[PDB]
């Protein structure tokens, strides 16, 4: 603890993300609405807008 | 700072990775070169202002 | 993991050094996040940790 800063200990967590190629398992809070076909709508599929 | 100390460094082999063992600093800011590659390229004279 | 404060800049794509070449290496096409915080009070001992 008497060491100067920059030599002090630090804790590191690296979050490595895997992009969408498989079906998704980790998805955050966003409620899914009903499916609408045969109409020009905006759509969001697992983060793809 | 009005009389900053300038020292000429020449005719020697430099190892900048030893510099992290000298002073407790976070980063090694550089313009023109990179802190990663400084052991690869080499220079004529190195001037240290303090 | 736990790293010294002057080596956090080694946790990045395209960086080499001691830890970035021997302990933990990140890919150049990394898609993720790096989180670092000071933990001197939790990892510092007056007799040396
Ligand atoms: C600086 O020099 C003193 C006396 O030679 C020595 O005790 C100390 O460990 C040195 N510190 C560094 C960082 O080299």
């Amino acid at each position: 603890p008497t060491y100067g800063v920059g030599h002090q200990p630090y804790r590191v967590v690296v979050l490595s993300f895997e992009l969408l190629h498989a079906p998704a398992t980790v998805c955050g809070p966003k409620k899914s609405t009903n499916l609408v076909k045969n109409k020009c709508v905006n759509f969001n599929f697992n983060g793809l807008t | 700072v009005y009389a900053w100390n300038r020292k000429r460094i020449s005719n020697c082999v430099a190892d900048y990775s030893v510099l992290y063992n000298f002073a407790p600093f976070f980063a090694f800011k550089c313009y023109g070169v990179s802190p990663t590659k400084l052991n690869d390229l080499c220079f004529t004279n190195v001037y240290a202002d303090s | 993991f736990v790293i010294r404060g002057n080596e956090v800049s080694q946790i990045a794509p395209g960086q080499t050094g001691n830890i970035a070449d021997y302990n933990y290496k990140l890919p150049d096409d990394f898609t993720g996040c790096v989180i670092a915080w000071n933990s001197n009070k939790l990892d510092s001992k007056v007799g040396g940790n």
